[PDB]
């Protein structure tokens, strides 16, 4: 049976969300690509370059007009007439708008596509702007994080394929399944928080016992994501488990909320 | 049109212009243009970074302790290396010395990234330049098994396995949804592998896609997550507790056992899959030992990496040597000093930036990042470029030079430096590789050689992982658990004004971060990254960078199908987000 | 000495007496004694369970909702099956119906256990009866690769792999620390595999030892942990949430994706490693299709298992058929009723228990567990058994009978029942398997047949995992998420007095738990477990159980080296903790 | 170089600890056996039976007297002169005593060997007794749980081999590394406990959000183990994560502390 067409485009970005996707443990990214979707355009993986890649993009969005899903990683810069991000000699925003117009729905992977992420941190030299401030007439599912968790990305994909619908979202467009609760609502160090048992300096006796990272700047109390439950890299760890407070990386504006080491 | 001479090349922009935009199977955004003569030989090459974000500007006024987290987001592919350079730079500025275990763990983080990044590049990025995926459908599974078994002890080689892989590919393309294989260069005359080698390589592409996810579990243990693990100024946040109450909240024996299991698996995969495949590519593509030399027989640069003596960044400590060669003189490996204002300098005369004097180079402590999009007299217009004008400003990438020389960085550069400094392991590995191919040492200075050196370095790094792990365990056995120094954590302990340099060898080459702190805040933060060197535009003398040089003089079989250009560019593993930051 | 006739055998305790104590490569504690005649043929066999704990006694007075947790600790090998039987029993007593997803998840738990337990048995428990590990040192790795590739598509078959396995074994043995291989039966004339088959089999032993750990990840998702997952009366505690806030706290799409990945891998391993190895053992050991028949051509029993219609334990629902055959009459498969007092009864005239009348059998609702260690004259003392007295009490295992008949239970029993009820899949599978071995159907009624049927069933169970998973996902797609019924959770909702039966097919055969509840507490809890049937001692008529019958008439090559006894005992997968509880 | 000799014996037990051991993810049990220790006696895995197995036992304990580690799974029953557990025709306790006499140290795997476990629950028909009440002149490390976590077992083994010493223990003989803290002090549902957010009946809305299991009888507040941090089966789950309260299975006497569904 044919597979659902997917076009994956890249604006200003670091490629962490694409990397995160290939770390999926179940289903393997290999199996997603071979068996669950038809990944029909992706600059990071595709054989064709240049004019041949432009032909793929054109052919897919034309033949599958109204039927493909658009995945976006990164964001468009509004500065310098958009020429802070150039594709095929034109502003990236032109490619985003053309891809969006034919899409049935859009997945904004990562904090860049969802909110702005590091390039939009003060003073935002390029006037980087999230996807939903440019594309205003399409469903957009925001999957924030820098990057989002690998098996969250693959679970959202499998959900959509299996159930043939978009995930239910909160008021910000984030899937309820993984973004409905705070990191701090499911944190294994919460017993220490509630007891007043805190790391006060790195590698102190508290740190060696896994005490709470609140006083070291943990932003878990204000951050919605699945890192403390699903965890990272086939469930091996998450930031807090390995001794660093949450940075807040799934939340809009997290770079400009003060130092990472200042208390929430 | 114009013609001029530089670095032994004749740069001639008469004749037909070809454009490749987008370049795919890279990180980030690149445009390449070339001119080709009537004989289908490249006479001019133009490297353009087509993105910019401005991390150096964003970092101003931040707390130095936070800088690592921002600059880590320069790139998610080479993830961690900017964080490492950053904590090195801030520690250098303030005068912080980290405990031995923190240094060892940082070296494990770096070696893990080398293994991962080199492996994925080989298969997922460069592989399809060498392996004709569609031709794998014509292979005989039994002959594929016999080929694989002649090359390696790797277990996964049955005829039934190769048949199953072949049938999966047949099913994949049966509905006409070719996905990442659509409109590729399949059947180009430069694809030289026989069908059985294409099927072997394709199977391995899939095995590597699956296996790479395991390598980064080492990053998850010590750094929380991958991509984008966590670090601190003063060491690492992954406190260790082996034998005390509360070890369940720390790096304990079970966590260390997980790390050891990944190290073993990673070495096995690299040594028995990637190494024999790289040699096989060599065996069937020997002419590519003479294509794409570029600057690699002229000027190469390494800063060095993997300090074995904690907090000592000198020659006796760095396990991956540093040095520079210019003028093709590999008998004179020169020392590099990242504070010397006459050594590393960046020019912007051909880049989209403002300087007070664009005819001179600025050392990074004097660096300026003042973006200025000014493509000048393009064919087309400033928002619709048909041809860049390489006589004017043509890239978001600054042009770094070393003592005024254009240099190549990365695996080949490092290999050449270490070889010519007399590093015994490097000499033995290179000599055995080139002997297996019946090629001279000069054959490494080429597009094929870049790929061979990358494979060498994955094997080297996998061995160093074990070495570092064993060093960590030796410290633990001796009761040395410390992972952070905190006596200069608080800003009031810092100098009112100070500056520092953090440097390493990222997978793609020499990386430096230059930081100045004043009154508790970042006053200046300048990055020069490996792909900044390699993808550099021209300088005031018209000297060309490594990519442009490597593309010069290349024959194309079919001008409209840029396979030869892709092969050479991909052999550097371009990271365009790194290059521009 | 004495002789008597029963079930077509002549039980004669003249001649040399051989003792095997401990029996190893089983669960728990067993002793076996035989007599052999002047032709070294077994003329008497004595099965003795050498442990007891008393769970039936400990269960008295417990809350019925807690019972599953206690009885799960009857055994950690067949882990989960006692919990399943317990929740079935308590739900049957109280009158609880569980939601469809709970039933489906319970069927997944049971199928997962079948796959795990059967695979581990084949390699870790029985394998060294068939494979001469030390002879693997004499194999040619290339011929081993050829053999493996002729049998299977499994990828791991390179000559280098087999050489690496061989070399690892060589280095393990060379220092004299042979570990689990010390003082084995290596070289015995009944080892018939060629060296290449011994190396292939040993490699697979190691592969299975690694892979089995993955299978039980299914139990961890739904049940928390393995060994000893958790369950509830009323369904399962693993609440589901796919698309609502808080799915991080429940079985969500990521958890289900993990389950699917394990299913696929498990089927792949069983179908391409275990199945071809089983058939190869068959090919090289065809005489064992005529040894160890025992009761398998006389009397076989299955209760049935895997209800596909939630809360329906009838014939139309159970995917694994139930029924009984007696008197060698396979043309009349008889219905089983676990409440009928004339069907299942247990005797203790040859066991270490007290009944008011030891000449009669007690149905489990009338069961009594009153331990009484009374070995009589054992040619030593009460604390030094030199020779059990099989004319008197000789075991901690009770003697179950069905309508007074001694029965065999387990994979072979089940397969015969399904075959003779006309289950089309079973008929087709069995016929094709015996055709491939060029053996008659009767060849399945043997020690070799027990092994072949176990492998068959692992394959069947791996298929049923996918079927059950798909059923679960169908319900989720239709918005049916329920996993527990709680209307009758509270004891105030229960009958003041009630009783029930929980039954299933554990890996080793027919399992039942009989429970009586009074005033909110367990009044009676009696278990009859598959190895209780098979390892049974004698009854008042002198009738022998399945192990004693299967040993009868067996030729021993070397009396002091009991390889033939081990082969036949191990073919049943004895679980002695289960048998005695 | 030679590997340390290990004798593993079995009293009254269900084999869960042995099964747990072979589930180890890192190091694999294969690699423990082949490379780290010399598993010289083990009834569950060894080739030899009967007289040949008795020969192995006698040879190893004689050759390696004073130098081997004894692993014990299960316990001795004192009822019926010990003949509720018979090995080679004689009480198991005799084999236990002989093996203990030559050992340098003893590992008591599981709640059975450590404390008694299910056979010692009321009314203890066989008078099952933990190892430390019979063997009183040897170092005994207690590794409790029913069974202990697989990767805890293998971590304890690797610790001893690598560091050439016994783990430091608490006042009950349990390794501090894994038993120093309560389940509840590292439980990811603690936020819910602290907020009064509890599951009240199975499969209620609270259960579907992963609320705390205290009101369903969770014994995590009184139980010392690593389940809520190291987790089970390569980190996949633990009892509470999959929706059932802790039974208390690492603690002495846990079967007789009232119903599993009665609150702490
Ligand atoms: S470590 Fe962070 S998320 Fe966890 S309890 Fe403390 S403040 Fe909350
Ligand atoms: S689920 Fe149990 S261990 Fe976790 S917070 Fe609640 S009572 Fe404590
Ligand atoms: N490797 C890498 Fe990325 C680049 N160029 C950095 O630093
Ligand atoms: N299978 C199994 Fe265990 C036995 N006999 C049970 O029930
Ligand atoms: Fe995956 S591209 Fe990486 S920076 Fe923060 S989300 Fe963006
Ligand atoms: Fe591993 S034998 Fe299983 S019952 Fe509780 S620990 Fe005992
Ligand atoms: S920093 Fe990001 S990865 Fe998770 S723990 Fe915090 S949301
Ligand atoms: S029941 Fe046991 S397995 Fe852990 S969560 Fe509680 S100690
Ligand atoms: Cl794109
Ligand atoms: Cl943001
Ligand atoms: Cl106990
Ligand atoms: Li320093
Ligand atoms: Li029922
Ligand atoms: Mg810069
Ligand atoms: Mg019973
Ligand atoms: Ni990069
Ligand atoms: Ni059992």
């Amino acid at each position: 049976k044919p597979r659902i067409p997917v076009v994956w485009i890249h604006g200003l970005e670091c490629t962490c969300c694409t990397e995160s996707f290939i770390r999926s443990a179940h289903p393997l990214a290999k199996d997603v690509i071979l068996s669950l979707i038809s990944l029909d355009y992706d600059d990071t993986l595709m054989a064709a370059a240049g004019t041949q890649a432009e032909e793929v993009f054109e052919d897919i969005i034309t033949q599958y007009n109204g039927k493909y899903i658009l995945a976006v990683e990164g964001n468009p810069p509004l500065g310098e007439q958009g020429m802070f991000c150039i594709s095929s000699g034109r502003p990236f925003i032109e490619k985003l708008k053309r891809a969006a117009a034919g899409a049935s729905a859009i997945i904004a992977w990562g904090t860049c596509a969802s909110w702005g992420c590091v390039q939009a941190a003060r003073p935002n030299p390029t006037q980087a702007t999230p996807i939903d401030k440019v594309i205003t007439d399409k469903p957009i599912i925001k999957v924030p994080g820098c990057p989002p968790i690998p098996d969250v990305m693959s679970a959202i994909i499998t959900y959509m394929v299996t159930f043939d619908r978009l995930p239910d979202v909160d008021r910000m467009g984030r899937p309820l399944m993984f973004y409905g609760q705070r990191i701090h609502d499911k944190c294994y160090r919460r017993a220490h928080f509630d007891a007043g048992e805190f790391v006060q300096s790195w590698d102190d006796d508290a740190a060696r016992k896994g005490y709470c990272l609140y006083k070291m700047g943990c932003k878990g109390p204000t951050t919605y994501n699945a890192c403390s439950s699903t965890r990272w890299n086939d469930g091996v760890s998450f930031p807090i488990q390995s001794g660093h407070g949450c940075l807040g990386c799934a939340e809009n504006g997290f770079w400009d909320r003060g130092s990472f080491y200042s208390r929430v | 049109s114009t013609q001029y001479e530089t670095q032994g090349y004749t740069i001639n922009n008469a004749g037909r212009r070809l454009v490749v935009d987008p370049i795919t199977r890279i990180q980030g955004h690149m445009r390449c243009e070339v001119n080709i003569n009537d004989q289908n030989v490249i006479t001019n090459a133009v490297s353009c970074g087509t993105m910019f974000r401005g991390l150096e500007i964003i970092l101003q006024g931040r707390d130095p302790r936070d800088a690592w987290a921002f600059v880590e987001r320069i790139c998610g592919v080479c993830t961690g290396v900017h964080a490492l350079a950053s904590v090195y730079a801030i520690e250098d500025a303030i005068g912080i010395k980290v405990p031995d275990n923190a240094n060892i763990i940082r070296n494990i983080m770096l070696a893990t990234l080398w293994c991962h990044d080199h492996l994925v590049h080989f298969y997922q990025l460069a592989g399809m330049d060498w392996i004709d995926v569609l031709d794998a459908l014509k292979a005989d599974p039994r002959k594929t098994s016999e080929l694989a078994q002649s090359l390696s002890s790797w277990p996964k080689s049955s005829p039934g396995y190769f048949f199953d892989v072949q049938n999966r590919l047949k099913k994949f393309v049966e509905g006409g949804q070719l996905g990442i294989f659509r409109n590729g260069y399949w059947g180009h005359p430069q694809y030289k592998l026989p069908p059985e080698a294409n099927l072997m390589g394709f199977a391995h592409y899939l095995e590597a896609l699956d296996f790479q996810r395991e390598i980064v579990k080492i990053h998850a243990v010590f750094g929380g997550k991958n991509p984008h693990p966590n670090w601190i100024v003063g060491g690492m946040p992954c406190a260790i507790n082996i034998d005390e109450s509360g070890a369940v909240g720390a790096v304990n024996m079970e966590r260390l056992n997980l790390v050891q299991s990944i190290i073993t698996r990673t070495a096995d995969f690299i040594n028995n899959v990637m190494i024999p495949d790289a040699l096989a590519i060599g065996q069937f593509n020997k002419p590519w030992s003479e294509i794409g030399t570029g600057l690699s027989d002229k000027c190469v640069l390494s800063y060095g990496a993997f300090p074995d003596i904690a907090n000592d960044f000198g020659e006796k400590s760095l396990l991956m040597p540093g040095g520079a060669v210019i003028n093709g003189d590999f008998n004179n490996v020169l020392p590099v000093d990242l504070v010397d204002p006459q050594q590393v300098q960046e020019f912007v005369d051909h880049a989209w930036y403002r300087y007070p004097n664009d005819q001179v180079g600025r050392h990074p402590f004097d660096g300026i990042t003042d973006p200025w999009y000014n493509p000048g007299d393009v064919k087309g217009s400033d928002t619709n470029i048909q041809q860049l004008n390489e006589q004017e400003r043509y890239s978001w990438i600054k042009a770094p030079r070393w003592r005024g020389n254009a240099m190549e960085v990365g695996p080949l550069a490092r290999t050449l430096i270490a070889y010519h400094k007399g590093d015994a392991a490097t000499v033995e590995s290179v000599d055995r590789m080139m002997s297996a191919l019946n090629l001279p040492l000069s054959g490494i200075q080429s597009t094929l050689g870049r790929i061979l050196c990358r494979a060498h370095e994955a094997q080297w790094a996998a061995g160093k992982l074990q070495y570092f792990f064993d060093k960590l365990m030796t410290n633990l056995k001796n009761g040395n658990l410390a992972t952070a120094s905190t006596e200069k954590w608080e800003p009031a302990t810092w100098p009112t004004e100070c500056r520092g340099v953090g440097f390493t060898e990222a997978p793609r080459g020499a990386l430096g971060h230059w930081a100045a702190i004043r009154d508790g805040k970042i006053d200046l933060y300048q990055c020069v990254v490996p792909t900044t060197w390699n993808a550099s535009p021209r300088d005031p003398k018209g000297q060309i960078g490594a990519y442009e040089a490597a593309l010069m003089n290349t024959k194309m079989a079919i001008p409209e199908q840029p396979l030869e250009i892709l092969r050479t560019l991909h052999s550097f593993d371009p990271c365009l987000a790194c290059s521009t930051h």
